[PDB]
């Protein structure tokens, strides 16, 4: 209740932001604490309810997910205040008609280069192999940048046609994903070729690339405005310019708007608003942050009119113009995770580009929704109160035996049971022995219950032909129908009672974490 | 997203 806690990423001007906090404290007596936890954008949903920060700073893309999860307060700037920021910046922080954060600054990646090593930066990605050859001859490299985060590789991937979700007629279509089209494949292939030919290393990360550029070991890097301070300190004579083209096409970075959201569970929402509107988003407040680590093109018109005079900001905005504003939809998290996996696997050689991007295409558009389990009839596989992630099954798409499915039982109730037979399968039980298509099928998920039973058998003999919604002449499950049973077979009310369910009732599949995995792969 | 409660599924 007494103070404000603020989370901002470790690459941003958090010391500058703390100075703004000190000013607010001096004026108001209210203490401001600035933290930069590792992967804060992932930690925030974990803690948000269980009081998390009062204010969270991140690029706008993560906020729709947070808003959809109920974690953010609607902000309430008046007309006068809204008019002080560029209208397009407010667009980035509007979700389902409501403003869900304060925009701070526009961030786009640029090509950063060492003028002493490379007085004329390359116009094309295609030049970089030969350039690297020349620089290797003097113990340097052409290009190093963070290959572990897809943000940095995306500009090249999107150059010849890759995209995240198609925006059309006022809406993003999350069924239309552009991760495995021809342009995406060509870009990712080029990146993999660079690595194969030792022009880049698949292990290069943020710190490795930053250290290399700032020590004069590589001629070029790709980074955002927040990086410029450290380069100033290093004394490298650097330029900031337009990203090179690929196959004749501009690189297309995803453009972020650094934004500040207010935790829905904060008891300090009024103080948060005062801090953001009257201290941070002023010429003085932004200057303090900007002098620590540059923000980019700020949302506040009065200060941006000064910052826009800087050629480096002109480069930033030129690259932004070829790129695109990130979507803010909840599905963005899944997209980024899918593309991060594809880039890592393709770059390490675990998968071919075609395989990696095929999986990413699938994973980027797969909807995942949380559920809570109620009752004992799946015990011990699922427990009463257990939180699970449910993979939504597309309208009429790939259910298989063994899938644990959530389904609508009626207008008011969803149930969860295991798929034991799919359409076309012939199924019966003899005591506790499952026969599918004439062959005994082991059920390892029943092991504990089979070995801790009250009665003679936990499932017991039955045939599909005797159940509701079955074909009474056959044990072959009809088209569109599913046989579902609860793992806690002795107590479960399932298809043995209510019969086969319909494909139209199925919501999705419960995802499970397997307890074992390799120690390195 | 909507901001509502997490749905429940009866086991
Ligand atoms: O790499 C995926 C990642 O991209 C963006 O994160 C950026 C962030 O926007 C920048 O402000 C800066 O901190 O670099 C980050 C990349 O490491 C998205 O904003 C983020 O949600 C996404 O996971």
């Amino acid at each position: 209740h007494h103070m404000l806690v603020i989370w901002i990423n470790g690459d941003k001007g958090y010391n500058g932001l703390a100075q703004v906090g000190k000013k607010f404290e001096k004026d108001t007596g209210i203490k401001v604490t600035v933290e930069h936890p590792y992967k804060l954008e992932e930690k925030f949903p974990q803690v948000a309810a269980t009081g998390g920060p009062d204010i969270i700073f991140w690029a706008h893309d993560r906020f729709g997910g947070y808003a959809c999860s109920g974690l953010l307060a609607e902000i309430t700037p008046d007309k006068a205040f809204q008019d002080k920021l560029y209208p397009f910046t407010w667009d980035a922080v509007r979700y389902n008609g409501k403003l869900i954060a304060y925009p701070i600054a526009v961030e786009a990646l640029s090509l950063i280069y060492n003028k002493d090593l490379l007085p004329n930066p390359p116009k094309t990605w295609e030049e970089i192999p030969a350039l690297d050859g020349e620089l290797k001859a003097k113990g340097k490299s052409a290009l190093m940048f963070n290959l572990q985060e897809p943000y940095f590789t995306w500009p090249l991937i999107a150059a010849d046609g890759g995209y995240a979700f198609k925006y059309e007629n006022g809406k993003y279509d999350i069924k239309d994903v552009g991760v495995d089209n021809a342009g995406a494949k060509a870009g990712l292939t080029f990146l993999v070729d660079l690595i194969k030919n030792k022009h880049m290393n698949a292990d290069t990360d943020y710190s490795i690339a930053e250290a290399a550029f700032n020590k004069g070991e590589t001629a070029m890097t790709i980074n955002g405005p927040w990086a410029w301070s450290n380069i100033d300190t290093s004394k490298v004579n650097y330029g900031v310019t337009v990203l090179p083209t690929f196959k004749g096409q501009p690189s297309k970075p995803f453009v972020g708007v650094l934004s500040a959201g207010i935790n829905a569970a904060s008891p300090n929402k009024e103080l948060a608003k005062e801090f953001l509107e009257n201290y941070l988003l002023t010429d003085e407040g932004l200057e303090a942050v900007n002098k620590d680590k540059p923000l980019g093109a700020v949302a506040l018109k009065s200060y941006e009119e000064e910052l826009a005079k800087d050629p480096r900001i002109a480069a930033t905005m030129e690259n932004a113009q070829k790129g695109e504003i990130m979507p803010n939809i909840p599905q963005m998290s899944a997209f980024w995770y899918a593309v991060r996996t594809a880039v890592i696997n393709a770059a390490s050689g675990r998968q071919t580009v075609d395989e990696a991007l095929k999986d990413a295409q699938t994973n980027a558009g797969a909807i995942v929704t949380p559920y809570t389990i109620k009752g004992e009839s799946m015990d011990p596989t699922l427990k009463d109160g257990e939180r699970v992630a449910v993979n939504i099954v597309g309208y009429k798409t790939g259910l298989e035996k063994g899938n644990v499915v959530v389904f609508h039982a009626n207008k008011n109730d969803d149930y969860v049971k295991r798929v034991i037979g799919v359409p076309g399968d012939k199924v019966e039980y003899k005591n506790d022995t499952l026969y599918v298509n004439g062959k005994k099928q082991d059920e390892p998920y029943l092991n504990y219950n089979l070995k801790h039973k009250q009665g003679d058998y936990i499932t017991g003999t039955f045939q599909v032909k005797d159940l509701p919604n079955a074909n009474p002449k056959s044990n072959v499950i009809p088209k569109g129908k599913y046989l579902v049973l609860g793992d806690n077979r002795e107590v479960s009310k399932d298809s043995r009672a209510f019969g086969l369910i319909d494909e139209d009732q199925i919501v999705g599949k419960v995802s499970f974490r397997f307890w074992s995995h390799p120690q390195f792969e | 997203g909507g901001g509502g409660a997490v749905p429940t599924a009866k086991a």
